[PDB]
């Protein structure tokens, strides 16, 4: 996480801070996980990706 | 845990001619946040021993402990400057915000011990001219500037034969040899004897001084808009005794955090020998 | 010390550690450094104005 | 996503906010890299471990 | 709300446009050819070579770029003499970088050759050079593009020339057809609000053979 390019390190910091402050809007407050789950499934991808890049 | 400070990017002009609409730009802007996470502490445990020892050794222990407080503080700040010249701005952020700041200058150390020894100081104050042309390049207002420099930088400096000598307009500026470095390239000087030594600062495992943090020994950047201390527990002291370790112990502690708002206005100099 | 389990007041989680605190905002933005322009009496000024 | 157990949910949000108020904590306030980017390359493999749970 | 900060950010970057396309139109101008049927009355631009050591520690490299840069001015401002133009009129404008390694001249900022440019070396500040007045500007073009027009796209040779010597009165003209005004509007069927700020103008240099431009070459 430290050799990772700024423009890696970024894209990172930001995917993070989305599915944090989303999912924890859903769990807390609840909302209907039937409908907002797969809303979030769906941002997962691009956070696997960007985690992947900064493990390498 | 937490002080934040909100950041904004910058528009861009484009150009219409004659029935073309307007692409519309959209501005960018992000937060800044320190948070607070180590506090410092001294402890010193006296085992009832002040019944046998008549002095008391209590009220020069005080000062020592504020005087290694004040140590530290400084240290910190200048380790946060330094550690900062490395800091890379955020793309969707960048025209506005700049990346770090450092220069290289090579110096001969003790190994010159001739006319050669003039030659340390036109490095010193080339290196400090370029990071000023960077600071200038962005724009930055010079009016709150300051530098820094280590003791050794400092004598290295001051034999200088373009910057301490009258024909060159010491009408106001640096009028003696005699260890008054006061400006030089137009902001004052301050010899600062703190510069951090190679290894481990108690603040924290992000502040551990490199080998090449160690080469750095001069620092440029604005007094109002480059540091903001986070403050959590004042520096407080306190002395209570322990009826179980049959002691009285006296504590010192304090709890802080030094962020960089606007990193990109700091000018950090690495001397890597020669 | 004594105490490696505590009561965290704004560290959330099962077993806090989640840094839920309050962030204090001031109302600072940073934003860049301005500039002026200096091309005024520089150059020769001629208004075409709302005639060609 | 919405399939997962309570439990994985509840882990999935804890490396979620955790790591991302430790990175950005790591980009903005500059905090050396070369020291903070090892503490933050640990807990990198608590959040994958956790996005694989939830994304089955 | 940040609307402020928007405003300001609006005129900063027209205050460099500005500036910008002058100095686009001075640096383009400085290979101009004068028409075959007025070159008795009207010379060619102005263009001076000059390489500089940037890469260089020792002091006499430091004494050799100050030395060239002012003597790359000096053959400027004698060729311009050449062409009879009066010179009560002029500026100098240079870069960062060419300012920073012009104040270690040994001739220039000190007493033993006459007043003026004094503390010129201890508070890097310069104001005359040869006989005319110089000023500092940080916005020399790089190698992008400009807002005003593909006509004023700048090369990669356009922007090494980093010091011009014009006339304030006879070498740049600036029709201008709208000031820069700013304007926000609420947009009933678009659900937004909009901040618009523009401005209508356009320079042009007339008498480019009044202007000396100086490309320093690396090394």
């Amino acid at each position: 996480v430290a050799k990772a390019t700024a423009a890696q390190r970024q894209e990172f910091l930001r995917q993070l801070n989305i599915l944090a402050k989303d999912m924890y809007q859903a769990l807390t407050q609840p909302q209907d996980l039937a409908y907002r789950g797969p809303e979030i499934d769906a941002k997962i991808a691009a956070l696997e990706a960007a985690t992947a890049a900064v493990k390498a | 845990n937490t002080y934040r400070i909100d950041r904004l990017n910058t528009s861009s002009v484009k150009g219409r001619t004659s029935g073309v609409a307007l692409e519309p730009t959209p501005v960018r802007n992000d937060k800044m946040l320190i948070v607070v996470d180590t506090v410092l502490y001294i402890r010193n445990p006296i085992d009832y021993q002040d019944d046998w020892t008549a002095p008391d050794f209590l009220t020069e222990m005080g000062q020592n402990n504020g005087s290694e407080f004040a140590e530290v503080f400084d240290q910190a700040h200048l380790i946060q400057l330094i550690k900062g010249r490395s800091w890379v701005a955020p793309a969707h952020l960048k025209p506005a915000f700049s990346d770090g700041i450092e220069i290289e200058a090579t110096i001969d150390s003790d190994v010159t011990t001739q006319a050669g020894m003039e030659a340390n100081a036109i490095a010193i104050n080339q290196a400090h001219k370029a990071g000023i042309d960077e600071l200038i390049k962005r724009k930055v207002p010079l009016n709150d500037m300051i530098t820094l420099v280590s003791t050794e930088i400092y004598s290295l400096l001051l034999e200088h034969p373009k910057l301490f000598n009258k024909d060159w307009g010491d009408a106001n500026a640096n009028g003696y040899k005699e260890r008054r470095a006061v400006l030089m390239n137009g902001i004052p000087v301050v010899e600062c004897t703190e510069f951090p030594d190679a290894g481990t600062h108690p603040l924290g495992s992000a502040y551990t001084v490199t080998a090449d943090d160690a080469k750095c020994r001069m620092v440029t950047f604005s007094k109002s808009r480059t540091l903001v201390t986070v403050e959590a527990k004042p520096f407080t002291s306190r002395i209570w005794d322990d009826e179980q370790n049959f002691a009285n112990v006296l504590d010192c502690y304090a709890m802080y955090q030094v962020g960089e708002r606007r990193p990109d206005t700091a000018a950090v100099v690495k001397f890597n020998e020669a | 010390d004594y105490a490696g389990n505590l009561t965290r007041p704004h560290w959330g989680g099962a077993a806090s550690d989640v840094d839920i605190h309050l962030e204090v905002y001031q109302n600072e933005v940073d934003t860049r450094f301005q500039y002026q322009a200096m091309f005024l009496g520089l150059s020769s000024q001629r208004s075409v104005a709302d005639r060609s």
